């Protein structure tokens, strides 16, 4: 139920990465979502990977 | 007449076949990714409906 | 490290979670660009039966 003008995210640069899987990240700007989902948590640097 | 019409429907309907594509919709692949990674999946369109 | 991992649904269904985009007035009967809920292409655009 939002609008989500990414470019908040994509251009901050307090992120280590930005990893994309099924878009490229200024796309994010023009696509539309059924939903999208936060999975969220804290871990290790050596397993980020 | 069915022979050309088997032959032109099974070609109609492989447009929408993935072959490994993140999309069967060329516009798809198109509006989610930038051309450094379009050119990785349009390849798989391409390979298939050629 | 906190991680945060943005899971999309796509068009499969009714759209909400959109991009930042000024939507438009909508021409009919002529040849158009035309992008719904980030469903892309180019055609003429009708009423439907």
């Amino acid at each position: 139920n939002c609008v989500a003008d990414y470019s908040v995210l994509y251009n901050s640069a307090s992120f280590s990465t930005f990893k994309c899987y099924g878009v490229s990240p200024t796309k994010l700007n023009d696509l539309c979502f059924t939903n999208v989902y936060a999975d969220s948590f804290v871990i290790r640097g050596d397993e980020v990977r | 007449v069915n022979q050309n019409a088997q032959a032109l429907n099974t070609l109609v309907k492989q447009l929408s076949s993935n072959f490994g594509a993140i999309s069967s919709v060329l516009n798809d692949i198109l509006s989610r990714l930038d051309p450094p990674e379009a050119e990785v999946q349009i390849d798989r369109l391409i390979t298939g409906r050629l | 490290y906190r991680v945060v991992v943005l899971s999309f649904e796509l068009l499969h269904a009714p759209a909400t979670v959109c991009g930042p985009k000024k939507s438009t007035n909508l021409v009919k009967n002529k040849c158009v660009n035309f992008n719904f809920n980030g469903l892309t292409g180019t055609g003429v655009l009708t009423e439907s039966n």
